[PDB]
């Protein structure tokens, strides 16, 4: 219940019961996926090369 | 931290009361509001990003509202006076050696097989007194359990005069023989310590431990050498840590649920709780049923967390605020 | 000295970042006690008389909600005084305070010095009647931890 | 002796991939947290529940 | 020569300078931290550490089987103590004066 | 400067400086883990932890 | 928000100055420490885990030394005062149609070719009035402008009564004309507003803005209606979501890069400026030179930020201990 | 300058000249790197099962 | 005498270490000091600014400081960007003896 | 008419990789950012001072 390294931030984590989206996110198990196929490219005439 | 639930648990700060919907100016505001027929009772909190509210408490459906103070959420840390067993010999057997083992039991993980083991030891001499035991074996024990090398902190250990008799000197692994001069030291008093703490990924958890003995041979039977008596504890650990990591939990409810699972993508959540400040905590454990053939409950319940200032001014006037509004007797702690 | 060092082995990195690992550990606990109430909610002092006399109930305060409805837990002295708990808990802050009894034929109930701060509690079993029995007992996890280098 | 037990989850959870920022643990009956690789948050309620 | 002494000592008796914000405590020339990280002896030493004054064998052999009866099996048990000359020779005469008793 | 006692080259296309003299310089990274520092014992003499 | 630096820039916040080594207690404290000789400064400071000194400063070797106050660091808003062209006609010419193009220039996007356009349009009447132009205009505007669904507001509009002439009334899209009874409007405020802030992740930025107008037929002439000329500022945006990005990143300098970026396996650094209260800044900028041929400096600076509350209280304090510390001569703002 | 939803994390950044290893660590392209090989299980013998 | 992380000088009766170089006292890696700068000299002796190198907030103990305390050698860290240099190597020299008949 | 430029970066930026927290753009001759696979600093480093 202390820390091994200096560097753990980290500690042993535990509960009971029903588990909610807010106890499985809290536990790190839960992350935004991304839509790699969705790309934006934001619009505007361009006129660098001109 | 991650607690269980009764369904749900959602948190509210009570930085201040203000009575009305229109006097929300600033983060951290609470206002209990009802209406006359008392069967509806919300809470109107600003948040940092704009006026929010609860859910809406049914009257006839709480199942109780009891808060607690600070001082009832503060871990005492444990304390052992180690002294020398009379039986076995008033003062120290000129020839042995006295060895003191203390058995952690919550080192670095949860279970009670993760165990870790300290130990001090002095070698007695002819015309040792008991005090010069207790100077030379708390020295030992600061320099195994107090030193500046080890991952956490284990224990604190001290020193009792016998003319003080209350009061601790601290004795740590710089400490020396010349520092600690008084020839009436009778106990040696080990004690628990804060473990570190991050809020929302490392909880607040302690090391529990037990000073033990080794045998020394009196006469020609290998004695145990002394006795630990657990003494009442004189030092707390205090609210604001739990608190904080109970803010943190139960926003989550009320928000995102990843708090910062891939970081070029978050929504920083503003939290209102100080972890360096003591609070009282109030819960409403509530539930809703219809009136169909659908007549279970889903229990559910509103926590509300104001800043405890010794006397309770600001959890009082928080609670005197729901009565006259909801017609609920909480009681004023 | 590199005699010394050359009894550990070498292992290759791709860059100078920092790196991490996991650090698994174990899971089999048990819960420190932190007051014991009587059913009108005084608080058991050392010096107080039994408690659970006639399978009265009473409560048991907890640092945090590990246990469930209807589990026998016992204390230091394990299945001596088996206490089953009556209901889900009441969180004070938190603090889970959970009223219980007393099984195994217990009469003259539990003495007051078995029930103060650091006795430590554990799950036994859920035992439930035979003819229309309802939900008890739970089911519980816990996670890792990690740690880090440099260069 | 006829004993009981009860685990209770949301209808949310039926197929809820864990996104493990650090590793999903797996209690043994030795006592022992192993290492798991499944995703799906149910193989380890499924887990703990026998 | 001078820089493998160097690349030795560095990885033995290395020392880190960081703080537990995660702040470096030691700037360069240039004011950029010197992020130096620990070496074997400091890594090894932050557990399991006793700092004795006097050797005994009641002292280390409950100190090892503390340590095997919670954390290892019967079969694993054994114990190789890398020492030095001098440390040989204070063994010696503790497990003579207990094969004396 | 003009000549490299470190390599032998007598005359310098690139000159750092006009000093006539050489430096070497020379650099390295390294590191050592060492992943649970509970499995190693040790016991030291009290007159080294200072 | 990323800067640029000439070399390495550390920052240090000073929320309590003291006198000695021995009195750094608390997160925020500093200590200007040197010499009796003066050839060597440094910044001694109380970390949120320890003490921590700053780099040596050769106080031969400082290029320059300067302190910024707060109102230097706050940004004016940007002001524009539409009325109706006077050589086109003073009064709203009937029947035509008076639309004004608010042309934004730096919106989402990085660049002036990422533009945005937000109109307003009056169709005027027989007997519409200077003053029931502009009511009509400004609810208009705020009408396209200032609707609550969209995705972040982009200037405030404000009607100026003639006869109060200094105090802005506020125009947004609930307010109806029921609500602006004057009768002697002269003017329309378009006012740029502030961009929202996430430190570290979202600078401090701006998205500037021009009203033109389109042409009216007004005596057979397609004049354009009205001209936009730019009044002094009146608000200004202070300088705590400046400071608090100017230590985010000044704190992976001393501390870690690594940001976040495999989330729970991070340090987290704690930042001792609050983002909603003002900063004053201390610049000194210094370089090292080495031995015989490493002459090349390496001109590096320190920043130093104290709260300062109305007059400079905490910066001329900070600057009376350094100059007696180093022999400087920081001038005090 | 702005925000395209309701919900944008980041704002556009920029610098000039000299980028360091918090330049790349604020712009999110310095990470550290999970050892997966590397793997500590803590030590104690497991006195469950039996 | 180097609490913080504060400057303070060490004298030695010849020029041994260099600039940017770990030296370490008699409690070596303990307490392992920084040399900062070269070394100012004062006759044959050879003084060094000196600042503490690991998490050392405490300081340097001045019984840790005296006359005898035997210095050694350990490496020069330096920084991750624009670095500078650091370090340098030493040198011997034999003897002889005679006889006659 | 003659004209100059110049740029310095450390040393430690020869194999630096990026570690892609956010995509990786390059500014093109016409002002459009375009996203990039190329994992060292150094290929937008060179393509900035062309
Ligand atoms: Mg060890």
């Amino acid at each position: 219940a202390g820390k091994l390294g200096k560097f753990q931030m980290l500690g042993f984590q535990h509960w009971k019961g029903l588990t909610s989206d807010n106890h499985l996110g809290a536990i790190f198990q839960q992350a935004p996926q991304k839509a790699t196929n969705l790309m934006v490219q934001l619009l505007a005439f361009y006129r660098g090369k001109s | 931290m991650v607690i269980s639930i009764n369904q749900v648990r959602q948190l509210y700060v009570a930085k201040a009361l203000k009575a009305n919907t229109a006097a929300l100016t600033t983060a951290g505001d609470i206002v209990p509001k009802a209406d006359t027929a008392k069967t509806t009772l919300y809470f109107q909190s600003m948040s940092p990003a704009g006026i929010v509210a609860s859910d809406k408490i049914n009257l006839k459906h709480v199942l109780y509202a009891k808060a607690t103070p600070s001082e009832a959420l503060a871990h005492k840390l444990v304390r052992y006076s180690v002294t020398l067993d009379a039986d076995v010999s008033a003062t120290p057997v000129a020839g042995q050696n006295y060895i003191l083992r203390l058995a952690f039991r919550q080192y670095i993980g949860l279970s009670e097989e993760d165990q870790y083991f300290k130990y001090g030891e002095v070698i007695a001499r002819s015309g040792m007194t008991a005090s010069d035991f207790y100077k030379k074996m708390a020295i030992s024990l600061a320099k195994n359990l107090e030193n500046k090398t080890e991952s956490t902190p284990l224990v604190n250990i001290y020193l009792i005069s016998a003319a003080a008799a209350s009061t601790d000197v601290p004795v740590t692994s710089a400490t020396k023989e010349s520092d600690l001069t008084a020839t009436d030291y009778n106990q040696i008093i080990i004690e628990e310590t804060e473990q570190p703490w991050v809020l929302g990924m490392m909880p607040q958890a302690f090391i529990p431990f037990t000073p033990q003995f080794l045998t020394i041979t009196v006469d020609g039977e290998d004695r145990l050498w002394g006795v630990a008596t657990v003494v009442t504890p004189t030092k707390t650990v205090p609210d604001g840590h739990l608190i904080a990591d109970l803010e943190y939990f139960c926003m989550g409810a009320r928000g995102d649920i990843y708090r910062g699972m891939g970081y070029p993508n978050i929504i920083k959540t503003t939290y209102l709780v100080d972890p360096g400040a003591v609070y009282d905590v109030l819960d409403i454990h509530y539930f809703y049923t219809g009136s169909n053939e659908s007549v279970q409950k889903s229990e559910k319940t509103i926590t509300l967390v104001a800043v405890d200032d010794g006397s309770h001014t600001a959890m009082n006037a928080l609670i005197g605020a729901i009565n006259t509004a909801s017609g609920l007797t909480i009681a004023t702690l | 000295l590199d005699t010394f060092l050359n009894s550990f082995p070498t292992r290759e990195f791709e860059d100078d970042n920092e790196y991490y690992w996991d650090v698994i550990g174990s899971s089999r606990r048990n819960i420190p006690l932190v007051e014991a109430r009587d059913e009108n909610g005084v608080v058991v002092a050392a010096n107080a008389a039994n408690v659970g006399v006639g399978t009265s109930p009473f409560y048991l305060v907890f640092p945090e909600d590990w246990f469930a409805d209807g589990e026998v837990i016992v204390g230091n002295l394990n299945q001596v005084y088996p206490f089953r708990i009556l209901g889900d808990a009441r969180m004070e802050g938190t603090n889970a305070v959970y009223k219980v009894e007393l099984m195994g034929g217990n009469t003259q109930g539990v003495p007051a010095e078995r029930l103060q701060q650091g006795e430590r509690f554990s799950i036994e079993f859920a035992p439930v009647e035979k003819e229309l029995s309802r939900k008890v007992g739970d089911v519980r996890f816990t996670s890792p931890v990690s740690m880090r280098n440099e260069w | 002796t006829t004993i009981r037990i009860q685990h209770k989850v949301a209808g949310n959870k039926l197929n809820k991939k864990l996104a493990m920022g650090i590793p999903m643990v797996r209690n043994l009956e030795s006592g022992k947290q192993v290492k798991d690789t499944a995703n799906m948050w149910m193989h380890y309620v499924d887990w703990e529940v026998e | 020569l001078q820089f493998d002494e160097y690349k030795n000592n560095a990885m033995a008796w290395g020392t880190s300078n960081r703080n537990l914000n995660g702040e470096y405590m030691n700037f360069g020339k240039s004011g950029n931290a010197i992020k130096t990280g620990a070496g074997i002896f400091e890594q090894t030493e932050v557990a399991n550490t006793m700092y004795y004054n006097t050797f005994s064998l009641k002292l280390l052999e409950d100190a090892l089987y503390e340590l095997s009866a919670s954390k290892l099996a019967m079969d694993d048990r054994l114990f190789v103590i890398k020492t030095g000359e001098r440390g040989a020779i204070q063994f010696h005469k503790e497990v003579l004066k207990t094969v004396s008793g | 400067g003009i000549r490299n006692p470190f390599t032998g080259q007598k005359g310098n296309p690139y000159m750092s400086f006009d000093e006539d003299s050489a430096v070497i310089h020379r650099m390295a990274t390294l590191g050592v883990c060492v992943l649970d520092p509970t499995r190693t014992m040790s016991l030291i003499p009290a007159i080294l932890q200072g």
